[PDB]
């Protein structure tokens, strides 16, 4: 059928810097100039920023351009800001009465090293009552993603018993945010005293721990 | 070439 | 100038499903309106478009599968004649021009495509113990997707960090959701999280507190 080929898959740049992203239709869109750029963020819709191939959308910053044949197509963002951390896609029509879109890059600004503020958090007695408990460790406005969070119940690590979740990055301060949950029952829970969150990041000069004693 | 889409 | 999807939620599979797009500002005996979909994490995929005259075009993979129509002067219907599994996903309803920018799409609805029964999430505090302090709120065992969580009714809005939700391995979703705030603040100002899981029809008002 019809493809478009968006490339590359994802990259990452500093504020300032430029990025181009390509996309190889396999066959001319309609009318050679059916092509727009969308800009699309974590739980909202694509936002437009090209259109005809080149031609700016109102409202858009100029630092984003957009060239191509027929077949071939670049987007190019100049003076990269916090606000362009997101996921672009290429969206064409076709002759045939077919509409595309690429596969997607998704764009992380970079950004200067920013150590997590980390926090522990006990299960609440309303959730004992009913049997389970979660333990909930918060890295809080770091930068880059990769971190090591690790368990240590009564200074034993933990496996395979922890979930993490991660924010998108953030639009304004290039971060992002984690969780790691700890899921037990009540009965496991009780089983052990002292409850470890021990965070490994680039930020920080030596691994952070916060920890709690069951009940105190 | 005349389109039902813009 | 605004356009909003309606009817989604969980189907079975098998059984028809139809979403409704309605516009406002829109003239659409002059302009098309075009069905795209995304799965969970995935791009954005073309479904198909009613055409400013009356045409009705299908991707070539949709072709069967789904039912495009114009039920009145503001509306365009996406029925999928027997959702799959593979058919979970944000179905959004747009403006979509690829030569202008009169460009307008819904805030999109998730269809969940699963023979699961809907259950409302439990609400549980993470409360601050003993600068900077931090609170949340655990959402806890709900299905299907998706919950909304807000802070004092909306009026707390900086430092919020709602998380993705989980898939348990009980086929239930957990998401949660912490905010930070000044720690001389946490005994001067109610703190409350909002959630809403319509799914289930549930809405929690809880307070969170030291």
């Amino acid at each position: 059928d019809i493809v478009m080929t968006q490339t590359p898959s994802s990259t990452s740049a500093a504020v300032g810097g430029t990025v181009t992203i390509t996309c190889q239709a396999s066959q001319s869109v309609a009318n050679n100039n059916y092509l727009k750029w969308y800009q699309q963020k974590r739980g909202q819709p694509p936002k437009q920023l090209i259109y005809s191939v080149s031609t700016l959308a109102s409202g858009v910053p100029s630092r984003f351009k957009g060239s191509g044949s027929g077949t071939q197509f670049t987007l190019t963002i100049s003076d990269l800001e916090a606000d362009d951390a997101a996921t672009y896609y290429c969206s064409g029509y076709f002759n045939n009465n077919i509409g595309a879109f690429g596969g997607g890059t998704k764009l992380e600004i970079k950004r200067t090293v920013a150590a997590p503020s980390v926090f522990i958090f006990p299960p609440s007695d309303e959730q004992l009552k009913s049997g389970t408990a979660s333990v909930v460790c918060l890295l809080n406005n770091f930068y880059p993603r990769e971190a090591k969070v690790q368990w240590k119940v009564d200074n034993a690590l933990q496996s395979g018993n922890s979930q993490e979740s991660v924010t998108e990055q953030d639009s304004k301060d290039s971060t992002y945010s984690l969780s790691s949950t700890l899921t037990l029952s009540k009965a496991d829970y009780e089983k052990h005293k002292v409850y470890a969150c021990e965070v490994t990041h680039q930020g920080l000069s030596s691994p952070v721990t916060k920890s709690f004693n069951r009940g105190e | 070439l005349f389109f039902e889409v813009d | 100038q605004s356009v909003e999807e309606s009817g989604g939620g969980l189907v079975t599979p098998g059984t028809p499903l139809t979403l409704t797009c309605t516009v406002s500002g829109i003239d659409l005996s002059r302009y098309a309106m075009s069905w795209v979909r995304q799965a969970p994490g995935k791009g954005l995929e073309w479904i198909g478009i009613f055409g400013s005259l009356g045409g009705i075009f299908y991707a070539s993979w949709a072709k069967g599968r789904f039912t495009i129509s114009k039920t009145s002067p503001t509306t365009v219907d996406l029925k999928i004649t027997s959702p799959t599994t593979e058919d979970t996903a944000t179905y959004f309803c747009a403006r979509m021009p690829y030569t202008t920018d009169r460009d307008f799409w819904g805030p999109g609805t998730l269809v969940t495509v699963s023979s699961a029964s809907t259950k409302g999430p439990s609400v549980f505090p993470l409360a601050p113990s003993s600068g900077t302090a931090a609170l949340g709120c655990l959402v806890k065992d709900y299905f299907p997707e998706p919950v909304t969580v807000s802070w004092n009714s909306g009026a707390l809005t900086s430092g919020v960090h709602t998380f993705p939700a989980v898939l348990q391995s009980s086929g239930l979703y957990s998401l949660s959701s912490v905010v930070t705030v000044p720690s001389s603040s946490l005994g001067t100002q109610t703190y409350i999280c909002n959630v809403n899981h319509k799914p289930s029809n549930t809405k929690v008002d809880k307070k969170v507190e030291p």
